[PDB]
């Protein structure tokens, strides 16, 4: 339907910081856009009703402009509370639609990830089945890329990864993903590759280990 | 004033109806204008809207799960509820309700939420997890807690005694419908041969405990 | 696209 687009998806900065973000939509929806923010385990909060006007007890360092398609919520001075998930929300149209979500994190200098890469348990190996994990460890920013590979052969489809909550004292990320395959996948091939992309890392890293060696 | 609170089933197998009820106070469904709206949120995603009802009992339904959604209300409850039919893994979410205030300008907007609740579907029973060591100046190891439902399971280091360094990450809801996560702790290699290190694992909802001592 | 019950 209407399509709303938020930018930047994510945002990095700091306390003290201000910062303005973007709510765009395809078809003009006059000035019924709110906006939200989200912390973590909590529901939505409203903090700007009908694209400008500051909602009933909110902080008076949140403020909202625009009408029509172009629309933006600023924060003049970023406090620790602030770093949380904002969306927006257009109530013209039905459905009501609600934007990507752009997402603000505590900025520090780039950190590249310490990368391990863990092969499957002799036990969990008779259960039928082979889990190998790669750990990225304390990365900063939060975007990072794992590719695996068996024998050279790119995996695709089969891993899953979850990443944690940004650090409170460190103010990193870490990342694990696991590959799984069948215990008779698992003995027909030697080389178990992980490979990491990301920003503090010049060239992609690899890790690796050769089943029964 | 006005507050909301979602009530329903945290679990549902795949194909079945999830119903879910929004009681609220501090407002009626009576007064002028006045809309609860259904807004549902995957883990890690965005919110997505579901469907609004009004006052005037007029509602509207997200066109893409439309012939799944309806909505109703019974205005001497208080109470606002949403029936999703033929659920699906990609359902797993959290649903919030919402409250939409009527005119007197700032209709716009859903001013009020409830803390919404989550709901996972899936086709598994009860289960623990089986615990498989994840084994190697820094050193990484950990363990992987496979296997398990529902969520959730919790896991320390060395009974307590070990917290800094330790990352366990957020489950993955597998294809097979069972929980996934890992536990990790990094420590001084030098500290490998002299120190141990033993995940505790706990699944109340199975009550299924264990100790994994991890070794190289 | 249909409008909101109050965009008028």
């Amino acid at each position: 339907a209407l399509q709303l687009t938020q930018s930047p998806s994510s945002l990095s900065a700091s306390v003290g910081d201000r910062i303005t973000i973007t709510c765009r939509a395809s078809q003009g929806v006059t000035s019924a856009l709110a906006w939200y923010r989200q912390k973590p385990g909590s529901p939505p909060q409203l903090l700007i009703y009908d694209a400008s006007s500051l909602e009933s007890g909110v902080p008076s360092r949140f403020s909202g402009s625009g009408s029509g398609t172009e629309f933006t919520l600023t924060i003049s001075t970023l406090r620790p509370e602030d770093f949380a998930t904002y969306y927006c929300q257009q109530l013209h149209f039905y459905p009501h639609t609600f934007g990507g979500g752009t997402r603000v994190d505590v900025r520090r200098t780039v950190a590249a990830p310490s990368v391990f890469i863990f092969p499957p348990s002799d036990e969990q190996l008779k259960s039928g089945t082979a889990s190998v994990v790669c750990l990225l460890n304390n990365f900063y920013p939060r975007e990072a890329k794992v590719q695996w590979k068996v024998d050279n052969a790119l995996q695709s489809g089969n891993s899953q990864e979850s990443v944690t909550e940004q650090d409170s004292k460190d103010s990193t990320y870490s990342l694990s993903s696991t590959l799984t395959l069948s215990k008779a996948d698992y003995e027909k091939h030697k080389v178990y590759e992980c490979e990491v992309t990301h920003q503090g890392l010049s060239s992609p890293v690899t890790k690796s280990f050769n089943r029964g060696e | 004033r006005i507050t909301l609170k979602e009530s329903g089933p945290p679990l549902v197998k795949p194909t079945q109806t999830l119903t879910l009820t929004c009681s609220f106070s501090g407002f009626s469904l009576s007064d002028f204008g006045v809309g609860v709206g259904w807004i549902r949120q995957p883990p890690g995603k965005a919110l997505e809207w579901l469907a609004i009802i009004y006052s005037d009992d007029d509602k509207r339904y997200s066109p893409s799960l439309n012939t799944r959604l309806t909505i109703t209300k019974d205005t001497s409850k208080n109470q606002v509820v949403l029936v999703m039919t033929r659920v699906s893994p990609v359902d797993t979410a959290t649903y919030f309700c919402a409250h939409r205030r009527g005119p007197t300008g700032p209709v716009n907007a859903m001013d009020v939420w409830g803390q919404g609740i989550t709901v996972t579907i899936s086709s598994t029973s009860t289960k623990g997890p089986s615990v498989f060591p994840l084994a190697p100046g820094t050193a990484a190891l950990g363990c992987l807690v496979k296997d398990y439902f529902p969520e959730p399971v919790t896991v320390s280091w060395n009974s307590g005694a070990l917290t800094s360094g330790v990352h366990t990450f957020p489950a993955v809801l597998q294809s097979s419908g069972l929980y996934s996560l890992s536990s990790v702790v990094t420590v001084p290699s030098s500290s490998l041969g002299t120190q141990t290190y033993t995940c505790n694992v706990n699944h109340k909802p199975s009550n299924t405990k264990v100790d994994k001592r991890v070794e190289p | 696209l249909e409008l909101d019950k109050w965009a008028s």
